[PDB]
RNA sequence: CAGAAGAAUCAUCGAAUCUUUGAACGCACAUUGCGCCUUUGGGUUCUACCAAAGGCAUGCCUGUUUGAGUGUCAU
RNA sequence: GGACAUGGGUUAGUCGAUCCUAAGAGAUAGGGAAGCUCCGUAUGAAAGGCACGAUUUUUCGUGCCUAUCGAAAGGG
RNA sequence: UUGGAUAUGCCAUAUAAAGCGCUUUCGAAGAGUCGAGUUGUUUGGGAAUGCAGCUCUAAAUGGGUGGUAAAUUUCAUCUAA
RNA sequence: UUGACCUCAAAUCAGGUAGGACUACGCGCUGAACUUAAGCAUAUCAAUAAGCGCAGGAAAAGAAAAUAACCAUGAUUCCCUCAGUAACGGCGAGUGAAGCGGGAAAAGCUCAAAUUUGAAAUCUGGCAACAUUUCUUUUGUUGUCCGAGUUGUAAUUUCAA
C-alpha cells in the first residue's frame, strides 16, 4: 500500500491520470461488522466462519443470517487460517464478494 | 512425539532471565567514597592514659568514626601516617564516640609518630 | 579564602589535589586544637571547612553539568537531572496533550469561532 | 566471626565447571562454545581438582570464573539472542506466506563485528602476526575443497580473496623463506616483522567430504579467521601504502634470468607461488622445460633451501633422488645409582625420556 | 569572649549537599544483625583478605524476550 | 558522700550477642471483608535444582529429584 | 516576565472542508437493565420517597413521570439503563 | 514434523504507575448511645459522634427518562422566597421538603448503536534525525522498523437531530 501510494504520488507530481493509473482491487473481505453488513446488503458471494470464535455469540447468528439472506456460507477450521489470509493473527469471518473471470 | 513424564509433578520450566540494560542511569553522578581516611580518623587522644599507652605499649589512641572498622582504621593509619599497625582494638565510649588503640610494629616508634602528628 | 570563580576555571584533577590538601590541613588544625591552639588556628578551622565545602560544590556542579551535556537531547535522562517541581505537576497532562482535540471540534472552532462583536447605542 | 563453610573460597571460588558456566551465562552449549572460539577462553585445570569441585571427584573441565564473568558483558551474546529473534520472525513469515517481508527480513538480518574481539584477543599486531599460522592453514585448506551445503560460496570467495592478497603480499615483500614437501602437502615458511609463519597447503585434487567433522566448529573458526586476516592485510597494505582490497585477479634475483614455462602435468598453483616468491619469471600454457636441460621439481626446492642452484645430474629426469630433508628438522654407575631418600626430588623421568 | 580581616548569626534563593530511618523497597531488627548481584580499587600480603561504587520490595499497565499446555488447527 | 563541680575511664578470632531451632510469631499462594483488615504457613501455587554433550536443523537437547523472626539460662 | 491585538516575513495540496436550504424518503438510540413482588434501611413522600438484598423478568410509538392503590381510556411532558 | 493461533506463566527484561502524610471545606460507606418524650419499647437525638475508604483547589452536581397543567417554563450550583408550609409523627414529643417567583453566575457538549471497504484512512514503543523550553531539567515533530488493531482503531452521526 505504501509503495502504491508513493508511485501514485509521483504520478500526481508528474501530472498524469492518477485516477486511471490504478485498477479496482480484487481481495477478500474481512472484519465482523464489515462482513455482516455485506451479507445484509447481499453483496457477499461466499462466507467463511471461524470454527472456534472464543465468544461464540460473535458468529452464532451468522449461519441463520446467511440462510435468510440466501448467502452461501461455510464454517472452516480455526481462526488463524482466516487470519493469515488477511495478514492478521485472527479473523472471525471472511467474505468473498467479487472475483476475477478466470476464478468464476 | 509425546513427552514422557516420569515424576507425576509439573515443575515450572526455566526461562531466559535477561540482565538489566537500562536506557538511562538512575543516578547521573556516582557518589564519592563516603568513608575515606580523613573521615575515618577524627582526632588522636592525648589523655594521661593515652600517653601511657604511647610511651610503653607502642600504641596510638585515636578518636575514630563510628562506621570505621578495624580494617578501615588500619588502612587509614597506613595511608595517613605511613606506619603499618600490627594490632587494632576498638571500643565505643560512653559518650557515643569510637576510640581505637593502634599498636604499631617494632619497626615504628609510637613516640616519634605522635611527635609528627603534633599532639604529643 | 578560596574563591569560587577561579575554583571553577580549573580542572577536576587539580581540584582533587586542593581538596586532599585542605583535608590534611583540617586534620592538622584539629590536632592543634586538641593539643592547645590559639584563636587564629581555631578560626582557620572554620575557614578550611568552608573552603572544602566550596571545592566539593565545584566538583559536583562540574560533574552534573557534564552529565547534562552527555544526556542532552535524550528521551530518557537520570531522575536527579529531570525536573522536580511537585509529584502532581510531573503527573499532569502536558499543555500539548491538554489541547489535543478531535477533527470534529477542530472544524467547529475553525468555522464558528467566538466572534469579536459590539452593540451600537 | 562464625565458622566459615568449606568450598566457599580458593580453588572452589576461582574455578567454575562447564555446566555452571552455561547456567551463569544463560547460554546453550553450542553458543557457549561459539564465544569461547571467538574470545580466548579455554579450560584450565586446578592443581586440586577434587577441592575445586567442592569435594567431588567426577571428571570436570574447569574455566576461570573471571573468564566467565568477563563473558557476561560480551555484546556478541546479545547479537546471538538478536539472531534467534530474527530467525523466528523469518520462520513466522515463511509459515504465513509473507514472502515480501521474508525478503525484507533477510535484507535486515543482524550481523556482528569482530573488531573488538580481535583487539582484545591480540592487543599488539605483533601478537596477531604470531597467532596467524592456524588461520592461514584453515583458509588454504578450505580454499581448495568444493562448495557444499555446509560451506557458503560467499565464505569461500572471502577465503580466496584473503589468501590471494596474502600470497601477493609475500610475493612483493620476498618474505618467503622455506618450502618443504611432505606427504601431507606443502609446508611454506615465511618471515614478516621477525615473526615466523608456517602453513600447509594441500594439493589441488578432487577430494570428498569426510562426513565426520563438524563444520560449525570450522564455521566459527573461519569467520574469526576471515575477520583477523581482513584486518591484518588491511594494516599491511596501509603500511606499504597500496590499495586494499587489490583488484588483481590472483637472494632476490635467484630466478631473475629464467623464463620458466609451465606444462599441463605439474602443480602450477604452487609452482607459480614459489617461483615468483623469489622473483622468477613465469609463463603458462624458454630456458627450462619442466616435465615429470631436463631437471626434476626437487632440484628447484633443494636449490632454494641451499641458497644456490643445485647440480642437474643429481636430479635429471629419471635419475636417483637423495632423501628429501626437512629444513624444520634440527663413575657412571655411581652417578646413575645415587638415589638416596628423596622421593619427589628423584627426577629420573628426564633421563628416561630425553 | 576570643578572633581574624566584598564583611555579615544579613536578605534573597532558580545550583548543590541532604547521616541512620520513616509509605520505606534485598531479609531483618529490644541484634550497627544476616545475605546476594555487577564493576572497580587496595597492598610487606594478591586462588586469600579488604575496601569503594552501583544495584536486588510488592501490586498493576504498555511493550520485549524466554516459555508451557492430551487448548484450536494447519501441515 | 551514690550529693555539687571538673576531668578521666569500659581494648576480645577464643567471653557472650550474632548461628540454630522451641513453644510461638509471621509474610507469600489463596479465600474472606463496605473496609480498617481477617484467616491461612507446602495449602487447590507453574513455589528450583543438579548432571551429561566433538556444537544440536551454528533458533538446546538428554537425564535425575518448606520464607523469615523467635533463647545474653536451651543447642554451639 | 506574561496577555490580547498590530506590522510584515515564511510555511501552508482546499484535489478539502463547512454552514444553510428541499426531500413523498429514511432515521441504527445503551437489559439481569426497566418494571413487578418482597425484605431491610431510608424520606416530608403518606397504598414504598430513594437505595440495597432476594425472586420474577419486559418492551417497541415502545419506556419513564404526572405525589391514593386497581383495571381501562385518553392527554401532556421527558427519552433511563 | 515443523508451524500458525489461543490461553496462561517467567525475567533485577524496556519504560512507567500505585501506597504514606494531610484532611478546615468534597464524595461515599459504616454507625451508636447519652438526650427528649417529665416513665418507656415506635419515635427524638440522627440518616449525628466514633470507625473506614477516596479527592480537589474547590469538590460534588450538570446540559432533563426536569417541571408544570400555564398566554406555559427550560443544564447544574448557591442566595432570598416558597415555609415552619404540603406532609410525616405512641398524629404525642417532635420532625418537615418541592414547583413557581426574585437574584448571583451562566456554556455547552462527547460516545455506543452506520460498510472507509476503490483500499486501518488510526495509535504505543525502538531507532535516528531535527526542533523546542519557566528548564541542558520542559514539550514535540519527521522518517524508518517492530508491534497494537478487523473479536474494530480513525473520518462521519448523537435525537436539539
Amino acid at each position: 500500500k505504501k509503495q502504491r501510494l508513493v508511485a501514485e504520488a509521483e504520478a500526481v507530481a508528474n501530472g498524469k491520470s492518477a485516477q486511471d493509473v490504478s485498477k479496482k482491487p480484487y481481495n477478500v473481505k474481512y472484519g465482523l461488522n464489515h462482513v455482516v453488513a455485506l451479507i445484509e446488503a447481499k453483496k457477499a458471494k461466499l462466507v467463511l466462519i471461524a470454527s472456534d470464535v472464543d465468544p461464540i455469540e460473535l458468529v452464532v447468528f451468522l449461519p441463520a443470517l446467511c440462510k435468510k439472506m440466501g448467502v452461501p456460507y461455510a464454517i472452516v477450521k480455526n481462526k488463524a487460517r482466516l487470519g493469515t489470509v488477511i495478514h492478521q493473527k485472527t479473523a472471525a469471518v471472511l467474505a468473498v464478494t467479487e472475483v476475477r473471470e478466470e476464478d468464476k | 512425539a509425546k513427552k514422557v513424564r516420569t515424576s507425576t509433578t509439573f515443575r515450572r520450566p526455566k526461562t531466559l532471565q535477561l540482565s538489566r540494560k537500562p536506557k538511562y542511569a538512575r543516578k547521573s553522578v556516582a557518589h564519592a567514597p563516603r568513608l575515606d581516611e580523613y573521615k575515618i580518623i577524627v582526632n588522636p587522644i592525648n589523655s594521661e592514659s593515652a600517653m601511657k599507652k604511647i610511651e610503653d605499649d607502642n600504641t596510638l589512641v585515636f578518636h575514630v568514626h563510628l562506621k570505621a572498622n578495624k580494617f578501615t582504621i588500619k588502612e587509614a593509619v597506613r595511608k595517613l601516617y605511613s606506619v603499618e599497625p600490627v594490632k587494632i582494638n576498638t571500643l565505643i565510649r560512653p559518650n557515643g564516640t569510637k576510640k581505637a588503640f593502634v599498636k604499631l610494629s617494632a619497626d615504628a616508634d609510637a613516640l616519634d609518630v605522635a611527635n609528627r602528628i603534633g599532639f604529643l | 579564602a578560596l574563591k569560587t570563580f577561579e575554583l571553577r576555571k580549573q580542572s577536576q584533577e587539580n581540584l582533587a589535589e586542593q581538596l586532599q590538601e585542605l583535608r590534611q590541613e583540617l586534620a592538622s588544625l584539629r590536632v592543634q586544637k586538641i593539643a592547645g591552639g590559639s584563636g587564629s588556628k581555631l578560626s582557620k578551622i572554620k575557614t578550611t571547612r568552608k573552603d572544602i565545602a566550596r571545592i566539593l560544590t565545584v566538583i559536583n556542579e562540574s560533574n552534573r553539568l557534564a552529565a547534562r551535556e552527555a544526556y542532552k537531547n535524550k528521551k530518557y535522562i537520570p531522575l536527579d537531572l529531570r525536573q522536580k517541581k511537585t509529584r502532581a505537576i510531573r503527573r499532569a497532562l502536558t499543555p500539548y496533550e491538554q489541547s489535543r482535540k478531535t477533527l470534529k471540534q477542530i472544524k467547529k472552532e475553525r468555522y464558528f469561532p467566538l466572534r469579536k462583536y459590539a452593540l451600537k447605542a | 566471626a562464625r565458622v566459615k563453610q568449606k568450598g566457599k573460597a580458593g580453588a572452589a571460588r576461582i574455578y567454575i565447571t562447564r555446566n555452571q558456566a552455561l547456567k551463569k551465562l544463560q547460554l546453550t552449549l553450542a553458543d557457549f562454545r561459539r564465544i569461547c572460539i571467538l574470545k580466548g577462553v579455554y579450560p584450565r585445570e586446578p592443581k586440586n581438582k577434587k577441592k575445586a569441585n567442592k569435594g567431588s571427584t567426577a571428571p570436570v573441565t574447569f574455566y576461570y570464573t573471571k573468564d566467565i564473568q568477563y563473558l557476561l558483558h560480551e555484546p556478541i551474546v546479545q547479537k546471538f539472542r538478536e539472531y534467534k529473534v530474527f530467525a523466528r520472525k523469518l520462520s513466522k513469515a515463511l509459515g504465513k506466506g509473507e514472502l515480501e517481508t521474508a525478503k525484507r527480513l533477510e535484507a535486515r538480518k543482524p550481523t556482528y563485528s569482530l573488531d573488538h574481539i580481535i583487539k582484545e584477543r591480540y592487543p599488539t599486531f605483533h601478537d596477531a602476526l604470531k597467532d596467524i599460522d592456524d588461520a592461514l592453514s584453515m583458509l588454504f585448506l578450505f580454499s581448495t575443497m568444493p562448495v557444499t551445503d555446509k560451506i557458503g560460496a560467499a565464505t569461500v570467495a572471502n577465503c580466496e580473496r584473503l589468501c590471494a592478497e596474502f600470497q601477493h603480499y609475500v610475493i612483493r615483500s620476498n618474505s618467503l623463506r622455506k618450502a618443504f614437501l611432505s606427504i601431507k602437502g606443502i609446508y611454506y615458511q615465511a618471515e614478516i616483522f621477525g615473526e615466523q609463519i608456517t602453513w600447509i597447503v594441500p594439493y589441488k585434487f578432487a577430494q570428498s567430504v569426510p562426513t565426520d567433522v563438524d563444520f560449525r566448529i570450522m564455521h566459527t573458526f573461519l569467520e574469526f579467521y576471515q575477520a583477523l586476516m581482513g584486518f591484518v592485510n588491511f594494516k599491511l597494505y596501509n603500511t606499504l601504502g597500496l590499495r586494499y582490497p587489490p583488484k588483481i585477479d590472483v637472494n632476490t634475483s635467484l630466478f631473475s634470468n629464467f623464463t620458466f614455462f609451465l606444462s599441463r602435468e605439474v602443480p602450477r598453483f604452487s609452482l607459480e607461488f614459489v617461483i615468483r616468491a623469489f622473483g622468477g619469471k613465469v609463463g603458462w600454457d624458454i630456458t627450462h622445460h619442466i616435465c615429470d636441460i631436463y631437471i626434476q621439481p626437487q632440484w628447484v626446492y633443494d636449490s632454494i633451501n641451499k641458497g644456490i642452484l643445485e647440480r642437474t645430474d643429481l636430479y635429471a629426469c629419471g635419475a636417483t633422488l637423495p632423501p628429501h630433508l626437512s629444513p624444520f628438522v634440527k663413575e657412571e654407575k655411581e652417578a646413575k645409582e645415587l638415589s638416596k631418600m628423596m622421593m619427589s626430588n628423584k627426577q629420573r623421568k628426564l633421563y628416561s625420556k630425553l
